[PDB]
């Protein structure tokens, strides 16, 4: 099966979360987002 | 519990928002 919505966005890094949360929310109605700073390892 | 139903979205205190192109 496949995840519907938007399953990769492209890099709207640095483009504000709220902004970022409105295009995830505006493409996916079906899916909530989480904020959060920074600490474990992630993909450098 | 990251499904493809909740998104994270990192922010660094530089004073950015890394948001991972992809859910989970």
């Amino acid at each position: 099966s496949s995840c519907p919505g938007k399953s990769s966005w492209p890099h709207l890094v640095g483009v504000g979360g709220s902004v970022a949360k409105a295009i995830i929310e505006r493409q996916n109605p079906n899916v909530k987002a989480v904020i959060l700073e920074e600490g474990t390892p992630v993909t450098k | 519990d990251f499904r493809c139903n909740r998104v994270r979205i990192w922010v660094n205190k530089r004073g950015l928002v890394v948001s991972p192109p992809r859910i989970g």
